[PDB]
RNA sequence: GGCUAAUCCCCCAUGUGGACCCGCCCCUUGGGGUGUGUCCAAAGGGCUUUGCCCGCUUCCGGAUGGGCCCGCGUCCCAUCAGCUAGUUGGUGGGGUAAUGGCCCACCAAGGCGACGACGGGUAGCCGGUCUGAGAGGAUGGCCGGCCACAGGGGCACUGAGACACGGGCCCCACUCCUACGGGAGGCAGCAGUUAGGAAUCUUCCGCAAUGGGCGCAAGCCUGACGGAGCGACGCCGCUUGGAGGAAGAAGCCCUUCGGGGUGUAAACUCCUGAACCCGGGACGAAACCCCCGACGAGGGGACUGACGGUACCGGGGUAAUAGCGCCGGCCAACUCCGUGCCAGCAGCCGCGGUAAUACGGAGGGCGCGAGCGUUACCCGGAUUCACUGGGCGUAAAGGGCGUGUAGGCGGCCUGGGGCGUCCCAUGUGAAAGACCACGGCUCAACCGUGGGGGAGCGUGGGAUACGCUCAGGCUAGACGGUGGGAGAGGGUGGUGGAAUUCCCGGAGUAGCGGUGAAAUGCGCAGAUACCGGGAGGAACGCCGAUGGCGAAGGCAGCCACCUGGUCCACCCGUGACGCUGAGGCGCGAAAGCGUGGGGAGCAAACCGGAUUAGAUACCCGGGUAGUCCACGCCCUAAACGAUGCGCGCUAGGUCUCUGGGUCUCCUGGGGGCCGAAGCUAACGCGUUAAGCGCGCCGCCUGGGGAGUACGGCCGCAAGGC
RNA sequence: UUCCCGGGCCUUGUACACACCGCCCGUCACGCCAUGGGAGCGGGCUCUACCCGAAGUCGCCGGGAGCCUACGGGCAGGCGCCGAGGGUAGGGCCCGUGACUGGGGCGAAGUCGUAACAAGGUAGCUGUACCGGAAGGUGCGGCUGGAUCCUUUCU
């Protein structure tokens, strides 16, 4: 049993990025899809589709990198420098619409689920509320 | 230490000794004398050090370093203590004060005059 | 003992009304209405006395103030683990303004505790304050709010209100009066004395202002308060002069004897004018009162200072206090002389035993400046208790291993709820402080006015992603079924061969043994060596591996039985049944203990022989406990991978054990070696992580003191935790 | 080319680095404060059983046993529960003193050894056990955190 099934969607594309994978794939819940869908939009992943592996369902994640580079280590740059939980079981967060974070000066997002659903950091405050503070990504 | 231990046990604030029991909390302590002695210093130096047993006003009686040049402390000359320590010599926690009760400030010192407590010299 | 007044006490009356029992209605805890019945009021005083004023009485409501109750929050020690007799509830009662074991009788046998009861230690709490980037840490002086106490302990009376600081009764300690019988006291009120201490003020002025008590008022009281006094204790403002003045006087300092420094600094020139003298001189202060009007509103309208002749304005007017720390690094500021492990400095590192930029003066320099240093204490730094924000292979740190209780944590899909969570509205978050703005003292400190901010909690409304919950599905986790496998996994019984020792027998002599050499020792009672037979104990050669099994400790002859774990195939069954696990419980090498066995070899202690300067050791000869078995203790370890368990993720190559397969190879599960990425202080680790993540448990916080002391618990002891 | 002296190169171990004429361990004697143990003693608090019990509220009596009366009752007075504190007997906490001793930790440096660090000269460490002037030796089992295929001290 994953104990926390989010957190390890974010390793495996942490994972995945770092040997740099073309693609990944997760075991899948409208949760995790709902997260992805943030990413895809926000330019950190190519996207990803549904997709069925030994009869069960899972999520293709596709890698974004960087162009190659010059000199020693030609390995491009990562879009996704950074991606961390932040409310874990065992400790959970919620901050309120006054609490949200700016990351890294706004070239980050926070991924946030409320019960309007989840919404980015600027999505929330333009929205207007708070909530469990899920994902830092950079 | 995961966090639902932090819960059960949580960290431990850090007590911290006193290297002045001059006790009171007070910041001098008045005593007398009882021996006026010299003292071997620590291995690393060689010396002869003044140094003086006192019956404190708190009921503590410990040694304390006599500081400047002369010093017309006898045994029961009454006096007051300081604090702070002398490191190479063994057990000597607090320093006498020059100028105040029977201890006289330094004579002839023209240099740092507010400690070892002489007083200003005239010149004309 | 006697006289006497009243707004002092008592008895009838009137009952607006109210209290009380019983009934009824509404309301819902003892709130409100109502009917009968019983029960309950008052005080008079002053004026201009045909009217008003000050009062009195019963009631309803308001206002302010308080009582009691509940949720939540509020330090350290678990070396404080059990606490509890009015103690927990009940019925009835007493008490109060009022609920209540608040108190009493009787009844039941409860109540609390690891979510830390009970015990011990410290302590008034808060608004706030200091510090900090923040989170946090520390603190609660002054000012405001609350509590508690008034020499110590108990107690009630009076009253709207007290269990009452300047009220009372009693007990104790202390001081004083005493005709020795008995009495009087109570500054933690303002000043002051005394003691203790490093240390903390005037036995001042005034009720002019604000406020409080009584009074119709005039007025009286007011050490609340408003001021003044003393102390650089803190904050703020200010002075010790300004401009000119040598390519630079003297003195002192260094010197390469050329000169460099103190330095425009001084002298001196000129100018302003702190102190000080002279004169004017406050606001703070208009009410209460008086007059008109109706003692209202309104209109007018006079008295009233402590501070104080102080602040301030005007005039005049003199160049007129500087100190303290430091100058090796941290750290801004360097040179002579003096002193030579001295005298001394010192926050740490460390200076000084003849060139000392570190001691001591001097010149010069830096820093602050009516201050400057020191000591003590707090936060800081210190991300060094790590929530933000740390660690545990070798640095301190993984519990010897397991089982599993509390607890923490929880796959995928749908729905109900809406507890957490989020949003809106509203109440609350006093003032002061803090922040912002404007303003008042010439400025500021200080003060006023206004604005904004705010965690938290109350109430109403709303959202449903996540967490929770309830219900219903699923099969990827977990377990199960069928079949097949490897194994020194455990327990019980049996049996085999080798070797040692010993005993019997044969044969056979003069030695054997042992060491670097030797000796003790054994041998003519015939040893060693050799052959045959017997007894007995312990351990299992080759196979054997860089192998296998087990949770660990650990487990090797062979056979049988009893028994645990595990891996693979099939994709069959259940349907999240999961992971971790404080306490508990069990296991746990060796040595050790108890009772009883057993005893070949080995062998602590011990006995001898050597060696040596000695030999108490290593080397040699003997040898007891022990080693073995049964049962019961002990519970340690380099109990080591010095690496907690589980799950997912992240190149490969090579060797191997063991299953399955289309068996050049592929695919599970183990054991190793190299090595992606990555980690690491390095060494190393690297799909058997020390990588990337999540959950849970254990542990760490400089060394020595010390795994000691004391306390507890266990143990027969040793000794363990 | 084994050995003696001096030396060069690669490698290995180390706790040395004034560098093996190095380090460091312990004993005993000796120069120091602190600690426990500390018999008892001096006293402070609190707990429990019993006994004594001021004040004061509260309950009862209040009688040809007092005082007032309108005869309803009132007061004085008496008794009782409660009760501050006191005493007796032992249980704990705490402070002062303290016969008596444990080691400690450096401390003028002496003493006898050579245990550890190099295969430290018998590899070390280790739980345990007996022993010994002292570092220690030895037995059993373990660990590698061990080198490279007679004895012989110290500076
Ligand atoms: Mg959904
Ligand atoms: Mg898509
Ligand atoms: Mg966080
Ligand atoms: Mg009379
Ligand atoms: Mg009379
Ligand atoms: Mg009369
Ligand atoms: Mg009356
Ligand atoms: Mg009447
Ligand atoms: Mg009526
Ligand atoms: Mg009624
Ligand atoms: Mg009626
Ligand atoms: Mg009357
Ligand atoms: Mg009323
Ligand atoms: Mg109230
Ligand atoms: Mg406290
Ligand atoms: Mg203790
Ligand atoms: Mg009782
Ligand atoms: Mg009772
Ligand atoms: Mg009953
Ligand atoms: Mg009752
Ligand atoms: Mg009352
Ligand atoms: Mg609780
Ligand atoms: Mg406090
Ligand atoms: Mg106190
Ligand atoms: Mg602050
Ligand atoms: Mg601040
Ligand atoms: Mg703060
Ligand atoms: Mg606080
Ligand atoms: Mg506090
Ligand atoms: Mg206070
Ligand atoms: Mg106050
Ligand atoms: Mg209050
Ligand atoms: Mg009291
Ligand atoms: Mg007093
Ligand atoms: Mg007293
Ligand atoms: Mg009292
Ligand atoms: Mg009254
Ligand atoms: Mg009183
Ligand atoms: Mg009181
Ligand atoms: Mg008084
Ligand atoms: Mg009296
Ligand atoms: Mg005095
Ligand atoms: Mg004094
Ligand atoms: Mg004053
Ligand atoms: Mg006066
Ligand atoms: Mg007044
Ligand atoms: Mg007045
Ligand atoms: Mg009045
Ligand atoms: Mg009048
Ligand atoms: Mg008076
Ligand atoms: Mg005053
Ligand atoms: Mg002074
Ligand atoms: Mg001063
Ligand atoms: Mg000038
Ligand atoms: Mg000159
Ligand atoms: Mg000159
Ligand atoms: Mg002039
Ligand atoms: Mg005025
Ligand atoms: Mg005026
Ligand atoms: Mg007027
Ligand atoms: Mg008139
Ligand atoms: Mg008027
Ligand atoms: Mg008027
Ligand atoms: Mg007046
Ligand atoms: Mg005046
Ligand atoms: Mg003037
Ligand atoms: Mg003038
Ligand atoms: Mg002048
Ligand atoms: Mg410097
Ligand atoms: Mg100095
Ligand atoms: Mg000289
Ligand atoms: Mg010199
Ligand atoms: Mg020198
Ligand atoms: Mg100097
Ligand atoms: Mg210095
Ligand atoms: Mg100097
Ligand atoms: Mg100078
Ligand atoms: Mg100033
Ligand atoms: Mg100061
Ligand atoms: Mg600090
Ligand atoms: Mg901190
Ligand atoms: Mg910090
Ligand atoms: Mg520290
Ligand atoms: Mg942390
Ligand atoms: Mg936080
Ligand atoms: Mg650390
Ligand atoms: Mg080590
Ligand atoms: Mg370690
Ligand atoms: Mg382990
Ligand atoms: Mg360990
Ligand atoms: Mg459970
Ligand atoms: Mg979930
Ligand atoms: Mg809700
Ligand atoms: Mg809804
Ligand atoms: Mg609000
Ligand atoms: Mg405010
Ligand atoms: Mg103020
Ligand atoms: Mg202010
Ligand atoms: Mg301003
Ligand atoms: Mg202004
Ligand atoms: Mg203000
Ligand atoms: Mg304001
Ligand atoms: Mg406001
Ligand atoms: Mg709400
Ligand atoms: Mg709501
Ligand atoms: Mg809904
Ligand atoms: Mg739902
Ligand atoms: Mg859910
Ligand atoms: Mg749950
Ligand atoms: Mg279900
Ligand atoms: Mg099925
Ligand atoms: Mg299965
Ligand atoms: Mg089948
Ligand atoms: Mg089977
Ligand atoms: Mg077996
Ligand atoms: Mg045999
Ligand atoms: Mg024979
Ligand atoms: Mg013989
Ligand atoms: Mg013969
Ligand atoms: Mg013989
Ligand atoms: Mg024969
Ligand atoms: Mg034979
Ligand atoms: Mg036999
Ligand atoms: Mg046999
Ligand atoms: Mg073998
Ligand atoms: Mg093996
Ligand atoms: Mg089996
Ligand atoms: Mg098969
Ligand atoms: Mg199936
Ligand atoms: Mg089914
Ligand atoms: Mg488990
Ligand atoms: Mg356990
Ligand atoms: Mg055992
Ligand atoms: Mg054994
Ligand atoms: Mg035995
Ligand atoms: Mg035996
Ligand atoms: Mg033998
Ligand atoms: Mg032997
Ligand atoms: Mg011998
Ligand atoms: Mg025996
Ligand atoms: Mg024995
Ligand atoms: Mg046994
Ligand atoms: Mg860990
Ligand atoms: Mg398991
Ligand atoms: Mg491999
Ligand atoms: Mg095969
Ligand atoms: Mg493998
Ligand atoms: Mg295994
Ligand atoms: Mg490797
Ligand atoms: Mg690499
Ligand atoms: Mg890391
Ligand atoms: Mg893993
Ligand atoms: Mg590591
Ligand atoms: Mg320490
Ligand atoms: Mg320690
Ligand atoms: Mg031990
Ligand atoms: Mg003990
Ligand atoms: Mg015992
Ligand atoms: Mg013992
Ligand atoms: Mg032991
Ligand atoms: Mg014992
Ligand atoms: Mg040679
Ligand atoms: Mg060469
Ligand atoms: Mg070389
Ligand atoms: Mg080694
Ligand atoms: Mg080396
Ligand atoms: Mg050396
Ligand atoms: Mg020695
Ligand atoms: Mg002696
Ligand atoms: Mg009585
Ligand atoms: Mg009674
Ligand atoms: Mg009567
Ligand atoms: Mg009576
Ligand atoms: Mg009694
Ligand atoms: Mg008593
Ligand atoms: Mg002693
Ligand atoms: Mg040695
Ligand atoms: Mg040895
Ligand atoms: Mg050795
Ligand atoms: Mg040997
Ligand atoms: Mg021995
Ligand atoms: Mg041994
Ligand atoms: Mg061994
Ligand atoms: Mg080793
Ligand atoms: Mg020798
Ligand atoms: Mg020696």
């Amino acid at each position: 049993m994953l104990t926390d099934p989010i957190a390890d969607m974010l390793t495996r594309i942490r994972n995945a990025t770092r040997v740099y994978k073309e693609s990944t794939d997760v075991p899948a819940s409208r949760f995790k899809e709902e997260i992805l869908r943030i990413l895809a939009r926000e330019g950190f992943i190519k996207g990803y589709e549904r997709v069925d592996v030994d009869g069960k369902p899972y999520l293709r994640v596709y890698l974004k990198y960087g162009p190659r580079r010059q000199g020693p280590d030609p390995r491009p740059e990562q879009v996704i420098h950074h991606i961390r939980r932040i409310s874990k079981p065992g400790r959970r967060v919620y901050v309120g619409v006054k609490e949200i974070p700016r990351v890294r000066r706004g070239l980050g997002i926070a991924i946030l689920s409320t019960s309007k659903g989840v919404l980015t950091d600027r999505e929330a405050r333009k929205l207007g509320v708070g909530g469990e503070l899920i994902c830092e990504v950079w | 230490p995961t966090i639902n231990q932090l819960v059960r046990k949580g960290r431990e604030k850090v007590r911290k000794k006193s290297k002045v029991p001059a006790l009171k909390g007070a910041p001098f302590r008045r005593g007398v004398c009882t021996v006026v002695r010299t003292v071997t210093p620590k291995k690393p130096n060689s010396a002869l050090r003044k140094v003086a047993k006192v019956r404190l006003t708190s009921g503590y009686e410990v040694t304390a370093y006599i500081p400047g040049e002369g010093h017309n402390l006898q045994e029961h000359s009454v006096v007051l203590i300081r604090g702070g320590r002398v490191k190479d010599l063994l057990g000597v926690r607090y320093h006498i004060v020059r100028g105040v009760y029977d201890a006289a400030g330094v004579k002839d010192r023209k240099k740092s005059r507010s400690k070892y407590g002489t007083k200003k010299p005239k010149e004309a």
